[PDB]
């Protein structure tokens, strides 16, 4: 969660030259990122999720 | 297939997927100062990981009718952190450098770069028996730019590309530890220098070692409907860097 | 090179000359069912290279605004010869799958194709409390077909590309066997499904084993003058299958 | 030859996708076919050609 | 890569990068003749080499809708230096040849050709009952040229490339040594041909050993904006000659 004794950092990505491409191509392209967890990824104390609602029963 | 190339340096990485072949130097490898060829006597700072490590300098942008560009490296990495911190408390100071710069393009592309590591460029002044200003040789991380025809300007570089500020054929640079990036099959402009100097050590701020160049020989052209801008990066990492002579803060 | 693989079945062939890496399953290859884990008594039918071969299923067009498709594959492959035929008349079948889907450009396109096997994919209604068509589900060998926008035709899947019809986020669908097909180098969506059941053998029309999935989410996009019309063809062959409890011809 | 008791098949050629192309690339393609016999073909009857034809002596 | 080839003959060289493989012969490397198989009796002249180098001939215009090219070696090389002087003081004459045929274009570029080495290729006449001149069948370096339809200039060679001038289908002319130039992978259009003859030394003018054909099947096509003129180059060498029977100056 969030607090201010646990910050964590900040991911950022710049242009290092350019898009450079040749006649009748397309110049606007789309990056697409991952995510994933090393070999050295642990966690540690049972919560309920923050996201799970509701409100009747479901019938 | 030996096209890839991975660079790892204190707690950055480069790779590159077009490589051709990584240049070291005149054959000689960075290494730090052994103690039969010293001068100085107190303990020298051989800092970290904390600064033999990449960092990147300002993006040029490469039109059809650019010429030249050019740096001064113990003056352009004067802010880039704890090296430059460690050059402004440090007296004298010594290191080799590992230079990587990128430029890409498609494969409907053309034009050709040059890029020379020449030591100790004595630049030429534009009017001939008068000063050179400061700014006009080194502007930090910022490149200073050839012209095509002699330049006039009060103060400043003599900046011809067919002399390129020094004084001789530029046909001729090829002798110093280059490479070229043809953009049909290159982006891997990387030279290992070695520290080259008259003195064991040396001050980073009143003596500058080298001088990077990048001079297309063959033009950029492309066809109609390609993309027209076309940045070029320079990251440069020192390598076994050491100081000695700890006083205050230097002259900024 | 890697880049060449050949796929040899029964009496067809599969040659891919820029393909990538064939995925294989969970870790686990398709094998017949031991008589260590099995249920029922008679003598299974494992029939020939009869069955165990490509079958070619029909191929849909991928414009700039297509949104995704989708295949119930024991129900895909009723009418492709024999294996529909050993369907039509036993009440068990169990078979693993080799899934084959084409898909070529030029160098000069652009677009990314994501290739999902998804266990168990238990669609959901459009609207809320509605039965669902056997129809909508599963159309034989034609694809269905997703939307951007939400959907409300009456007993109809709900079918939004950003919940995949099941109800997850779509970018968590990277769980199951999967590939890409990146245009600039793939055409190797292969992936080698095992048999994954709760019982050692089913049927083959109550129950729908897996759902392949094509989402582009990089959208297919050209300049003007190249081939608008790009097809994505997929075959699919089944893998060591058997059937078991022989009767009359069952039900279409 | 063509009798009923020994036919042979069929050969035929599908688009399986498409041709896709880039810009400025030419759409409209050319495949050559070529044919020969495998290591383990075989013929048997001595007969006369049927394309060989002549009328009069060649002089 | 095996796509890189360099061939060395006296003191020429032709470096190709975008080979495919280099043909030889029959499965037979050209060499000198023994004296078992040898039928005159005075000291044949091998003479250095100063023949047995790579010689190049004029280049053709390929065009959208041109047909065919030919040439016939043993009086193609009759103006090649010191192979056409030993040409023309000699009686008897023998000789291997590698043909070295250079064709490029672009990537966005389509056509295929087709290089054989056709033996004995007796031309047949334009109109039926009536000589044919030499200047129609071998032109020195200048290629003749096919047409499409069926040509009736006097004493001339029927010239039609659904016949290839002998009067076969031109589909079967792949029983002799060949390659094809497919533009999209190929330049390697090399073929060495050995010394094939009912005689084992033969006359150079008198008699034509074979002739090498260009016919495009597959025609050149490209988008407008590309290079419209394409040349091919055909390069040829004599490999293992040696002369016999010396007297004064020949015919020209």
């Amino acid at each position: 969660s969030k607090d201010i004794y646990t910050d964590a950092g900040f991911i950022t990505c710049w242009y290092q030259t350019s898009i450079v491409v040749p006649a009748e191509v397309q110049n606007q392209s789309v990056i697409l990122c991952f995510v994933s967890a090393c070999n050295d990824f642990s966690v540690r104390l049972l919560r309920d999720s923050p996201f799970v609602r509701q409100t009747a029963f479901y019938q | 297939s030996d096209r890839v190339r991975s660079i790892t340096l204190g707690n950055s990485t480069i790779t590159t997927q077009e490589s051709a072949n990584v240049v070291v130097g005149y054959g000689v490898w960075p290494d730090y100062l052994s103690d039969e060829e010293a001068t100085a006597e107190d303990q020298p700072t051989q800092p970290d990981v904390a600064t033999c490590r990449f960092y990147t300098l300002d993006s040029v942008s490469w039109m059809k009718e650019s010429q030249g560009w050019w740096w001064k490296f113990p003056d352009a990495l004067r802010d880039m952190g704890l090296f430059g911190q460690n050059m402004q408390y440090h007296y004298l100071g010594r290191s080799g450098y590992t230079i990587h710069v990128q430029c890409n393009a498609s494969k409907f592309h053309q034009g050709c770069l040059l890029v020379v590591c020449v030591p100790e460029a004595e630049m030429g002044a534009a009017n001939i028996n008068e000063k050179i200003n400061r700014e006009h040789l080194s502007n930090g991380e910022v490149a200073n730019t050839f012209s095509g025809t002699k330049s006039s300007n009060t103060n400043d570089v003599q900046q011809a590309v067919f002399n390129a500020g020094m004084g001789v054929a530029v046909g001729n640079l090829t002798i110093f530890p280059h490479q070229w990036i043809n953009l049909r099959t290159n982006n891997c402009a990387t030279i290992v220098m070695p520290y080259i100097n008259s003195v064991p050590m040396d001050n980073m701020f009143r003596h500058y070692n080298f001088t990077l160049m990048i001079i297309p020989f063959a033009k950029l052209d492309y066809a109609a409907g390609s993309s027209t801008y076309i940045p070029i990066t320079v990251t440069v990492a020192p390598m076994c860097a050491e100081y000695n002579g700890l006083r205050l803060a230097g002259h900024q």
